[PDB]
Order: structure tokens, then sequence, then C-alpha cells
């Protein structure tokens, strides 16, 4: 019985290798690699939104800490279940069905978010845009696959990741061109408020609408419709792809000498429909760890699991460091005015990190003053009168007021600490959060600026990966640039300044992209095409979950020392290429 | 059945009951203009008020029951310097026996004491963290009833409080002489205010304390946001009952502006004091007398009055157009001389049409008469207006619970010490 089975594969492939060869490659496939690579770009654009958006999104929501961290790592929750989810039912339903559902659905809610206003209703529009968008990877790249000769397989998959790097450049210029606006207060509703940040959004959810325009112009992958025992669509599929092959080559005049392809044999009404989907999907997920698929199985996902933790916790780790680092030469500046007796006199300034101490005021009128990051302690207020007082970052510690009105101010009572006041009046208090929310101004351009470099970063050794695909092989690319990432890793100790954070963020980024490039090749090509999609998106799905560990773990580490990010990177790192090693060679076959 | 009654008279107390209780005054002990009835007493030596009964009605008995009755009004407490702080205010007691009130930070006590030196004590607690307080600086009807057999009682403004039982004491002795004094009060700027001070030789039930309550309240009369009379000429800040975390305030002068309800209120803190809300926001609401014949300037119930209202300092009047969309029309603020025929006249109400004492109410009606309505509030596209409308009256009607028909009067005053 399994004999009969494996020869009918066997011979299935062979011989759709043979047609893959007669029709050999030209302007389908290109026109395929463009369409899909907007597909994959809309995953690659998707990554930077809430990253982006979180410092105006904090101070338009009164976001609180517990919360912007949720909108941080809501995408890869989002992506995690999405990527099991349309990978499980692509092999049920086909690449491009599911393919199209999923994009729908990521453009539908991230739609959704540029107009939403609360907090709750935002995590929902982000989590189930991120699982609309989790299943463009495997399904992508498990879709190209299908429409290649083995004799350039690694280069061609090689090339589809070009997109990713153009996706994380068009957000970062997106960012740059749209974010910096705030002078944007376009109304809608008196209760609601449109800025720019949501203007970015929409501009990042165009993508995904750009890529399901362009899939509905593709057909159906023929594998999928021979394994399904669909027979005459996949020869006319293979059809049309002889003659567009062939009348962009410049012969539109030779016939398809392909007849018969052998097929695998195949042996209320809603509620059926779907437990028979769901059985069916879970008897694929099994049989991935079947007594065949089992020692692979499992050094994938170690792989995948190893490479994931380190990429994205050094990912997430670069900026917060940078930021750490710009906190730390802010408060060195910092001036301090022990004591200073003040009698009548109104007072009018814009102070920027400073901290008077020991003050003594007596009838002193503060009328239209701006504080940044001014803290005043031991000081006692006397009859004082503060008017248009306009604070961020501002505390009075163990400050007494006495018979002082607070007219027009956002001095709300978090700003005072173990304070004493009395037979003091607050009247007209301004519009605020009720909590602090921080305040992110110019420091934003230069973000973009190193997120644009690190994409940047990718560009190179993209190419080299492409050129040498074939050439070396998949587990020897994988090793070799795992090994080198480790040495990275191990590097990451000579840098304190923000020049040397972004240049080890260059150096990381270009040395990483040929080990996924090759991680993406040899997961596609190690799986029979009935559950390709299927273990592709369950290893997906392990990746995010390994993103979501060690973003958190790498980001609980920022300004404690630099030696449990580097052990934690390079640890995994090293265990991953190890288990890369143990894999077997896939180059130079045919496509089983 | 009252054996102590003491009441205002041509410049002195006198005791109504015949039995003819001997009144000795200090010459500190002042007297409202308005209300002379009403007694201040501040903390000095010589603010003192001595009442001498008969050996005849002196308490000496031991199943004997006893009521007393009073209105008590207690300025804020400032600093720290008030907390745990309990001073007497009315003493009965004699080689430590007796009846005796006190007051402490939000706190009105009743002490009972007999030859063996056993206390028991009733209290009534109000809080000082409330954003508007129904007892701060505002006068309060405290009866208490004492029987002997089952237990002693203390009743705010008519409703039960606390209730102790006082089976185990004895015989409880009582002084010739009762006392009106501030005793034991560390604070020299602290005092308090007494009027209608009442003593019963049997326990009052729920009823009696009812009927004297609606008695003694002067139900025909308008009263402040303090509980003091209402006055022509005098500028009163303003407080909706239902919505009380806004303050009434204009934008544009004439027709085409309106008053409406802005918030939110203000707050005055003193660090574990008090965290009461600012009541000085707002526009002041005069009282100018219209038909009302009364020579004094007390404003009583049914008056026909005008409202000015004080806009950076400046005097206009409250009108409507009556003819308008709808019955909730908008109030407006304009010239007094460029008023014509728009309507001005506003009815005051105090007591229901069956007599029972509410809080106060405007009733703007026309020049022919015609009832416009009650004052109140509606909201018009999220901005709380002030307007006039006979909804509230149909709700009267059908004895339904009206929505925002109820204001209050706020004064100045030196017990709330806010700073304007
Ligand atoms: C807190 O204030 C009260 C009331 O004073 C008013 O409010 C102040 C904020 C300020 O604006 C004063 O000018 C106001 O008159 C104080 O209590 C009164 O203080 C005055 C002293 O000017 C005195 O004449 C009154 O008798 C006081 N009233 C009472 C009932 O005691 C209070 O002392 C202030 N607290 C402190 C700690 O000073
Ligand atoms: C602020 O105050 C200073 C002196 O206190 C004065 O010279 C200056 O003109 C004021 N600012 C403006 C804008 O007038
Ligand atoms: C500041 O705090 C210290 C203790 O934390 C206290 O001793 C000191 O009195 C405070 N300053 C003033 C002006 O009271
Ligand atoms: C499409 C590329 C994608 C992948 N799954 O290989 N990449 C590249 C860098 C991080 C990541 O998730």
């Amino acid at each position: 019985g399994e004999a009969q089975r494996r020869k009918e594969r066997e011979e299935l492939a062979q011989q759709y290798e043979a047609i893959l060869r007669e029709c050999g490659h030209g302007r389908f496939q290109w026109t395929l690699y463009f369409v899909l690579g907007l597909a994959l770009m809309a995953d690659g654009v998707e990554v930077f939104v809430v990253g982006f958006v979180l410092p105006s999104a904090e101070k338009d929501m009164c976001l609180s800490d517990s919360n912007k961290g949720m909108l941080g790592l809501i995408v890869y929750l989002g992506m995690m279940v999405g990527a099991f989810l349309w990978g499980g039912l692509a092999d049920r339903l086909g690449r491009r069905q599911c393919l199209l559902i999923s994009l729908s659905v990521n453009s539908v809610f991230a739609f959704f978010s540029s107009f939403v206003q609360g907090y709750g209703t935002f995590l929902f529009c982000r989590l189930l845009s991120g699982v609309g968008i989790g299943g463009s990877i495997p399904i992508v790249f498990s879709y190209f696959s299908e429409f290649l000769a083995q004799e350039k397989r690694g280069e061609h998959l090689s090339w589809l990741c070009m997109f990713w790097m153009i996706g994380g450049v068009y957000a970062a210029a997106m960012a740059w061109a749209i974010i910096p606006h705030y002078g944007w207060s376009f109304q809608m509703g008196s209760a609601y408020q449109f800025h720019s940040w949501r203007v970015f959004v929409l501009v990042c959810a165009f993508p995904s609408v750009f890529a399901i325009g362009a899939l509905t112009t593709q057909p159906e992958s023929p594998r999928f419709f021979l394994e399904n025992g669909k027979h005459d669509e996949a020869w006319m599929v293979l059809k049309q792809v002889h003659d567009t092959n062939m009348r962009a080559k410049g012969h539109p005049e030779r016939v398809f000498s392909v007849t018969h392809i052998k097929t695998i044999h195949q042996e209320q009404r809603w509620g059926v429909r779907a437990l028979s989907l769901g059985g069916q999907v879970w008897g694929n997920f099994l049989s991935c760890f079947g007594p065949e698929y089992r020692r692979i199985t499992l050094m994938m996902m170690g792989v995948w699991f190893t490479m994931s933790f380190s990429y994205y916790g050094l990912t997430v780790w670069f900026p917060d460091m940078i930021r750490h680092l710009q906190a730390v030469d802010y408060a060195s500046r910092t001036k301090v005015f022990p004591g200073e007796r003040v009698e009548h006199v109104t007072f009018n300034f814009t102070l920027e990190n400073q901290i008077h101490r020991g003050g003594q005021y007596f009838n002193d009128k503060f009328i239209g003053l701006r504080l940044k990051s001014v803290s005043f302690e031991d000081s006692l207020f006397e009859e004082c009168y503060f008017e248009d007082v306009t604070s961020s970052n501002t505390f009075f510690r163990n400050c007494t007021f006495i018979n002082t009105v607070f007219y027009n101010t956002d001095l709300f009572e978090y700003k005072f600490v173990n304070s004493r006041l009395i037979n003091s009046t607050f009247l007209h208090n301004k519009e605020g959060c009720p909590l602090d929310v921080t305040g992110t101004g110019e420091g934003a351009y230069m973000v973009y600026f190193v997120s644009f470099l690190g994409t940047l970063a990718v560009l190179p050794g993209n190419i080299v990966s492409a050129l040498l695909m074939d050439k070396i092989g998949r587990l020897r690319m994988l090793a070799g640039s795992s090994v080198m990432s480790c040495v990275s890793c191990f590097f990451l100790s000579f840098g304190n300044s923000e020049s040397a954070m972004i240049a080890l963020l260059c150096l990381f980024g270009g040395v990483s992209i040929a080990s996924w490039n090759a991680l993406d090749v040899l997961t596609v090509e190690l799986y029979p095409s009935d559950k390709r999609t299927t273990a592709f998106g369950f290893l997906n799905a392990l990746c995010k979950l390994a993103a979501v560990l060690g973003i958190s773990i790498f980001t609980s580490f920022v300004g404690i020392t630099k030696a449990a990010p580097i052990l934690f990177a390079s640890a995994a790192l090293a265990l991953g290429s190890s288990l890369a090693l143990k894999l077997p060679e896939t180059r130079g076959q045919v496509l089983q | 059945t009252s054996i102590l009654s003491i009441v205002y008279k041509k410049d002195d107390l006198i005791d109504l009951s015949r039995y003819g209780a001997k009144i000795n005054i200090g010459d500190r002990v002042y007297y409202d203009s308005i209300d002379k009835n009403q007694i201040k007493l501040i903390n000095l030596e010589s603010s003192t008020i001595e009442v001498i009964l008969k050996n005849a009605i002196v308490y000496n008995s031991m199943y004997e029951n006893f009521s007393t009755s009073f209105w008590i009004k207690i300025p804020k407490y400032f600093s720290k310097i008030n907390l745990n702080n309990e001073y007497t205010i009315i003493n009965c007691i004699e080689n430590n026996s007796g009846w005796k009130v006190s007051l402490n930070y939000g706190e009105i006590i009743w002490t009972l004491q007999d030859n063996k030196q056993n206390i028991q004590r009733v209290v009534f607690k109000y809080s000082q963290m409330v954003n508007i307080s129904d007892y701060i600086n505002r006068w309060i009807f405290v009866t208490i009833t004492n029987n002997r057999l089952t237990k002693s009682k203390i009743y705010i403004n008519g409703r039960l409080i606390d209730q102790k039982p006082i089976s185990n004491l004895g015989n409880i002795h009582a002084s010739n002489k009762i006392m009106f004094k501030l005793d034991g009060c560390r604070d020299p700027r602290r005092y308090i205010m007494i009027k209608y001070f009442n003593l019963f030789d049997k326990e009052l039930n729920e009823k009696e304390i009812k009927d004297l309550y609606d008695s003694q309240s002067n139900s025909g009369i308008l009263k402040d946001f303090w509980g003091n009379y209402l006055q022509y000429d005098k500028p009163y800040y303003m407080l909706n009952l239902f919505d009380p975390n806004k303050y009434v305030d204009v934008n544009n002068i004439g027709i085409r502006g309106y008053m409406y309800l802005k918030g939110p209120r203000g707050s005055v803190v003193t660090t574990n004091i008090y965290l009461n809300s600012t009541l000085y926001e707002g526009t002041k609401f005069i009282i100018k007398k219209y038909a009302s014949g009364n020579e004094d300037n007390i404003v009583r119930n049914n008056d026909r009055v005008y409202i000015n209202v004080v806009v950076k300092n400046k005097e206009y009047r409250l009108a409507t157009n009556a003819s308008q969309a709808g019955v909730e029309k908008i109030l407006s603020a304009l010239e007094i001389p460029d008023v014509g025929n728009l309507s001005q006249v506003v009815v005051m109400k105090s007591k229901d049409d069956q007599g029972i004492r509410n809080k106060c109410k405007m009733n703007l009606q026309d020049n022919n008469g015609n009832d416009i309505g009650f004052i109140g509030f509606h909201l018009y596209d999220n901005i709380a207006k002030l307007v006039a409308s006979n909804w509230y009256n149909r709700q009267v009607g059908k004895a339904s619970r009206t929505f925002g028909c109820s204001w209050e009067f706020i004064p100045v005053d030196d017990g709330w010490g806010e700073s304007s």
C-alpha cells in the first residue's frame, strides 16, 4: 500500500519536472515573481506600522505601560495564529484561494484600524490584520516553488526575498514623509480626531490591496490540482505557462506536447464541511510528524525557532539601546540650581532638563511657561499663581503649597508626588491624560533613517545568496551565514555610542539575510507538495512565537548589561547552525 | 410638652415654656442681622449663655425619658489643628453626671453619664472629602431622644443616624444650669451657630420629630445653599442639583447668545483635611424684587421677581423669546433696557402643591401670566443649555421624577473660606 503510493508520488514528481523543463523559464515566472513579491512586500511593510505610530498613538490614545508593549507584540501574535491557520487551509483550499482570503482579511482590518479611536478596538483590529498577513510567506513561497525547474530553484526562490526589504524601505520612507507633519488635524466628528499616523496606517495598508489586485490575474498552481485529483485544469495551467513562455521567447507556434498527466487517485451542511476540513488539516499536521518526516520536522523546528529568536531579539534590541544611550546623554546634561529665594515678580520662560532644589518663592505669578523635564524639589510656594502652564515630565516633589492658585494648568495630581497643599485651588484644569505619556519630538527622524539603514544592510547579502544559491548549496550557505551572525553577535560589545550601534545593526542585518534565504529555500524543498504549506505555516507560527519570546527577553535586558543579549543570541545561533548542519541535501533534486 | 424653648425677642432670649428659666448672656454673643433668632458663639470666655431651670424640672430620675432638639451650623475645619480636638458646646453635667453635646472633626456627639461614671455616646459622622457636602457650613436639625428602658437615638434632619442601648445606665443626675459655650477647643478662631433649642420630658417618635422638623423649617421662605434666607440685591452662584459638577456660564451677550452649564468644577484641597469642590465658579444670579410688597429683603414663596446676571461685573437680565421652536426654549442674558416684551418674570417656588418643602425652583412666566415653565437645562448637540419648559410641570402633575428643575443659591460665606 505505502509502496504503491510512494511510487505514484515519485512518478508524478518526475513527470511534473519534465513538463516544467519543457515549458522552461520565462515571462510567466517573472510575472508571478512580481505578483508574489507584492504579496511579500505587504508582509514586510506590516511589521513597522505599530513601531512607527506608537510615539503619536501614546499621546493620542492615553496609552500607558503594559499597553504599548501589547500593541508592539500584537502583530506577532496575530501572525502566529494566521500563519498556522492559512498554512493548514492552503493544502485543502488552494494556494491562490487562501492567499486571496488572507490578504483581503489583512487589508480590511488594516483599513479598519486606521479610523479606530479606542485602544482595545485598535488591539483587536491589529491582531486581526496580523492574522490576515501571517499566511503570506508560507503560501507565497510554496506557490512560487511549484513553477520552477530543478536547474535554478535556489536562485529564483532567493530572488523572491528582495521584496521584503523593498517593503521595509517603503515603510521607512512613508513614515519619514507622513508622520512628522503633526500639524494635520483633520476633523470628522467632534469627539474624534484624525492625525498623520492614521494616514501612515492607510498608506501602509495600500500594498496588501495592490497585492490582491495583482494576484487576481494569476492561475492556481498545477501541482495542487494534481494532488487533489483534478487533472483538466492542471493541464490547462501548464499549457498556459507553455504558451506564455514561448510567445515571450519569440516562437508562438510550437504545441504543448503533454497529453496526459498522472494524478493522485482520490478515495448542518456547513458544520459537516467545517468538521471535515478541520479533520483533514489535523491529519496533514500529524502526518508532518510522521515516520518519514520526524527528524526533518524537529530539526526544522530547532533552526526556525533559534534563528527567529536571535534575529528578532537583536532587531528590537538595537533601537532600544540607541534610545537608552540618548536618554543617558540627556540626563548627563541636566542642570541643577540648589536654593533660590524669589520675591514679587512675574515669570515667563521655557526650561528644559533642569532641577531646582530648595526654592522659596513668595508671591510669584508664573504666566505662560512650558516645562520639559523640569523638577522642583524641596521647594515652598506661598501665595503663588500658575497660569497657562504646560509641562511634560515635570514633577513637584517634597513641595509645600500655601494659598496658591493653579489657573488653566495641566498640573494634575500625579505631578505632586509626596507634596503638601494647604488652602490651594485648582481652576480650569487643561484636558489631558490621567497619567504620564512622555513626549517624542524631532528625534523620530533619525529613527526612520536608522530603520532605512538596517533594511539597506540586507541588500548586498541577498544579491550574493541569489547569485550563489545553486553554486554552493542551501546547507553550506545557511551554516556559513549563521556562523557569521554568531561572530557579529559576539562583536556587539565593541560599541557604546549611537554610531557604533547603527554600524553593528547594519552588520548583523547584512549578515543574517543569507541564512534566512537558505532556510526559506530548504523549508520549501524539504516537504511534499501535499504538506508544503501546512509545514511551512506551522514553522512560521513557531517563528512568530520565538519572535515574541525573544523580543520580550531582549527588551527586558536594555540598560542592565550587554552580556545577556550577546550570550543568548550567540548560543541560539550556534545551536541553530549545529542543528542545520545535520539536515539532508536537496540541491539537484526534483521537487518531490 | 416643652420645658425649655429659647426664642429671640426684643433684644433678648426668652423661654416660651411656662417655667421662666433665667437666661443670661455674655457681652460677645452675636446675632445675625436678618435672622436674629440664630445665635453665634465664638471661641472666647465671655461668649457664653447660661440658662437656669427650676428645681421641679431638673432631671434627677432614672426611668425618666427625655428628648432635645436644636439647629446647628458648623463652619469647615481648615487645618490639622482641629483634628482630635473634641470640644463641648452644650453642657448639663455636674458632679460628673448629666448630658452633653460636643463637636469633633466631622462629628457631632451626644454623651450621657450617670453617678457611677458610665459613659454612653451616640455619634453622627459626616465626611469632609466629598465634592459637595450636605452638612459642611450648612444648617442641620439635630434631635436626640433618650428612652431609659430601650435605647438612645440621634436624628439628623428627621432621619435616624445612630442608636445605642442605655439600659445598663443607672440614675442620671442633671445640673440646675445648662451651658452654651465652646469649651475645650484649641482652635482660637472656631465658632458655631445654634438656634431653636427645645427640651421635652418624653421620647419623641419619628412622627413628632418629622412634624417638628417641618414646623421649624420655615417652608414658606426660600433658602440659600447655607440654609439662610434668600435675599434680593445679593449675588448668588448657581448650582444644579441633578448636574452639580458644572456651573452656569455665558458666551455671547444678546438673543444670539446662550447660557449653558460649563464644567468640570475646580477643587479646594488641604492634603487630607478637605477635598471639596469649588463653589464660587460661574456667573452670579442677582434677584430683583418686582411685585413683592413686603418691606424686608427676604424672598418668600410665590414671589414674582427678575433675575439679573453678572457677566464681567456687568448686570444683564434673564429673558427668552416666548415664541420659538419647541417647548424647551433657550434662556439668554441681555441688556437691561433692550429687553422690551421678552419674558422676564420668574416665580420663586420653595414648597410643592401639598406644602412639602423642596429645593429652590424658578418658574418663568410671560406678561400675561402664562407659565412658560420651570427653568432647567437640556442637552443640545452635547451642550447643556439653560431652558425654560413645561415638561417639568407635566412630570410634577404626573408625580414623576423631574430632571434638572431644582437649583441652589450659593452666597459667599466666611465659613467656607474659598478664595474667589
Ligand atoms: C485657610 O483659609 C481659611 C479661610 O481664609 C480664606 O481663604 C484663604 C485661602 C485666603 O484667601 C484668605 O484670604 C481667605 O479669607 C482660613 O480661615 C480664616 O482665616 C482668616 C485669616 O485671614 C481668619 O480671619 C478667619 O477667622 C478664619 N476662619 C476660620 C473659620 O478659622 C484658614 O486659617 C486658612 N488656613 C491656614 C492654615 O492658614
Ligand atoms: C518675559 O518677561 C521678561 C522679563 O521678566 C520680559 O523682558 C519679556 O519681554 C517677557 N516676554 C515677552 C514675550 O514679552
Ligand atoms: C524634603 O524632604 C526631607 C525628607 O525627605 C525633609 O526632611 C525636608 O523637610 C523636606 N523639605 C522641606 C523644605 O520641608
Ligand atoms: C521573507 C523573508 C522572511 C523569512 N521568513 O525568511 N524574513 C527575512 C528576515 C526576517 C524574516 O522573517
